[PDB]
C-alpha cells in the first residue's frame, strides 16, 4: 500500500518563507516525478511546482504565478521532495499536497496535505470547555459529551476522541471565524452506560502551535 | 490558462439514482502524441482527492465500474450510475494536457428520506467563567434535510444576538445532518437570568423543538 506524508506548515507573516517536507513511501521514489499542488478557498486546487527523475536532468516547472518564489528540490536516498518558499504573500495562503505523477499522466496518490496561512496575524492556542449535560432526563440517544474549542487561529485544529479509538458517532461542525476567531464543536454520543463508567476524552490538536490537548469530559 | 467550467455546482441524488457531472474546457484538450489527458477526482469530507478516471475514461484501480467517463469535443462527462452513501463528496475533474489546471468541483449530495432531530443542550462550564463570558450550546443531532432553524429564548423573551450556528458535513453512513447553536452571552448576562431554552424548528414537525435548563 502507497503512503505519502507532508508536513511544517503553520502561520507566516507577509514577507517571510518556510520549507514543506514530502515523504513517500511504496513506490520506487526514483522511477516518478513529484507534485506540489495548494488549494485555497477561492482559486480552488492549483498547481505550483514539478520535479523530475536523475535522467530528466532534475528540472523544475514553476506554475508562473511562483517562478522565483518557490523553489521544488528531492533526494531520492531519503525518498522526499521539498519546497522552499520564500516571499509568502497572502495569496500563498492554502492547503498543500504532494503528489505523483504516475504513468498514466495524472497524479494519481496524494498526500492528506497542509495547511499553511500567510497573514500579520499571529498564532493563538485553541481554549477547550467542557459539553456535557446538562442535568435532564434520558431522552436523547444515549448520553453526548464534547469539547468546545474556542478562540484560536488559525486553521485548522483537529479533534479525535479516546485516542481516536472512538469513531462511531463522532460529530464535528465547521469553524465560523469571528472576532478573528475561528471556533468549532464537537460531539460524540455513547451508552449512557458506558459512562461514567468509562473513560472519554478529547485530543484537540491546534498544528500552527504545536499543541495537542487531551482533556476529559466527567459528571459535574 | 485552460479555463475549466464545472456544472453543477451542487447536485443531490436519491440512493440508487444516476448522477451526471460535466466538465468542460476552454479550449481543445488533444494531446499531439493523439491522448487527451482529462482525468476526474473524488475528494471526500476532510480528505485528499482520489484519483477516479485517468485518459477521458479509463479507471483507476479499486475504482467500481459503477463510475464512467466520456468525452467529446470540449465536453466531457462524468456519470455515477447506482449511486451511494459512500459516494459524496466534491468531484473534481483537472487537465493535464497542457499547464495543468483543475475544475471548480460539484458537490455529490446524497439525497435521503427526512429524519428528525434529536436535541440535546449545554449550559456554560465554570472553567470558560474567567474568560468573562458564558456559552450555551443547543445541538441537534441526526437530521434530514440540511436546513431548519433554531431560537433561543432567555426567561421568555426571546434572544437573537450571540448567535452563531454551524453544520457538520453530510455523514457517509446515513447521509444525515448536525448542527450547534451556540449562544454567548457575557459573564454578567448569563448570570442576571435563570431560564434558558432553545427551540428547533425543522420539516418533520410543526411543534417546535422545545429543550431547556434552569439554573
Amino acid at each position: 500500500e502507497v503512503k505519502v506524508e507532508e508536513s511544517g506548515g503553520g502561520l507566516v507573516q507577509p514577507g517571510g518563507s518556510m520549507k514543506l517536507s514530502c515523504v513517500a513511501s511504496g513506490f520506487t521514489f526514483s522511477n516518478y516525478w513529484m507534485e506540489w499542488v495548494r488549494q485555497s478557498p477561492e482559486k480552488g486546487l492549483e498547481w505550483v511546482a514539478e520535479i523530475r527523475l536523475k535522467s530528466n536532468n532534475y528540472a523544475t516547472h514553476y506554475a508562473e504565478s511562483v517562478k522565483g518564489r518557490f523553489t521544488i528540490s528531492r533526494d531520492d536516498s531519503k525518498s522526499s521532495v521539498y519546497l522552499q518558499m520564500n516571499n509568502l504573500r497572502a495569496e500563498d495562503t492554502g492547503i498543500y499536497y504532494c503528489t505523483r505523477g504516475g504513468a498514466v499522466g495524472a497524479m494519481d496518490y496524494w498526500g492528506q496535505g497542509t495547511s499553511v496561512t500567510v497573514s500579520s496575524a499571529t498564532t493563538t492556542a485553541p481554549s477547550v470547555y467542557p459539553l456535557v449535560p446538562g442535568c435532564s432526563d434520558t431522552s436523547g440517544s444515549s448520553v453526548t459529551l464534547g469539547c468546545l474549542v474556542k478562540g484560536y487561529f488559525p486553521e485548522p485544529v483537529t479533534v479525535k476522541w479516546n485516542y481516536g479509538a472512538l469513531s462511531s458517532g463522532v460529530r464535528t461542525v465547521s469553524s465560523v471565524l469571528q472576532s478573528g476567531f475561528y471556533s468549532l464543536s464537537s460531539l460524540v454520543t455513547v451508552p449512557s452506560s458506558t459512562w461514567p463508567s468509562q473513560t472519554v476524552i478529547c485530543n484537540v490538536a491546534h498544528p500552527a502551535s504545536k499543541v495537542d490537548l487531551i482533556k476529559e469530559p466527567s459528571g459535574p | 490558462d485552460v479555463v475549466l467550467t464545472q456544472t453543477p455546482l451542487s447536485l443531490p441524488v436519491r440512493l440508487g439514482d444516476q448522477a451526471s457531472i460535466s466538465c468542460r474546457s476552454s479550449q481543445s484538450l488533444l494531446h499531439s502524441d493523439g491522448n487527451t489527458y482529462l482525468h476526474w477526482y473524488l475528494q471526500k469530507p476532510g480528505q485528499s482527492p482520489k484519483l477516479l478516471i485517468y485518459k477521458v475514461s479509463n479507471r483507476f484501480s479499486g475504482v467500481p465500474d459503477r463510475f464512467s467517463g466520456s468525452g467529446s469535443g470540449t465536453d466531457f462527462t462524468l456519470k455515477i450510475s447506482r449511486v451511494e452513501a459512500e459516494d459524496l463528496g466534491v468531484y473534481f475533474c483537472s487537465q493535464t494536457t497542457h499547464v495543468p489546471t483543475f475544475g471548480g468541483g460539484t458537490k455529490l449530495e446524497i439525497k435521503r428520506a427526512d429524519a428528525a432531530p434529536t436535541v440535546s443542550i449545554f449550559p456554560p462550564s465554570s472553567e470558560q467563567l474567567t474568560s468573562g463570558g458564558a456559552s450555551v450550546v443547543c445541538f441537534l443531532n441526526n437530521f434530514y434535510p440540511k436546513d431548519i432553524n433554531v431560537k433561543w429564548k432567555i426567561d421568555g423573551s426571546e434572544r437573537q444576538n450571540g448567535v452563531l450556528n454551524s453544520w457538520t458535513d453530510q455523514d457517509s453512513k446515513d447521509s444525515t445532518y448536525s448542527m450547534s447553536s451556540t449562544l454567548t452571552l457575557t459573564k454578567d448576562e448569563y448570570e442576571r437570568h435563570n431560564s434558558y431554552t432553545c427551540e428547533a424548528t425543522h420539516k418533520t414537525s410543526t411543534s417546535p423543538i422545545v429543550k431547556s435548563f434552569n439554573r
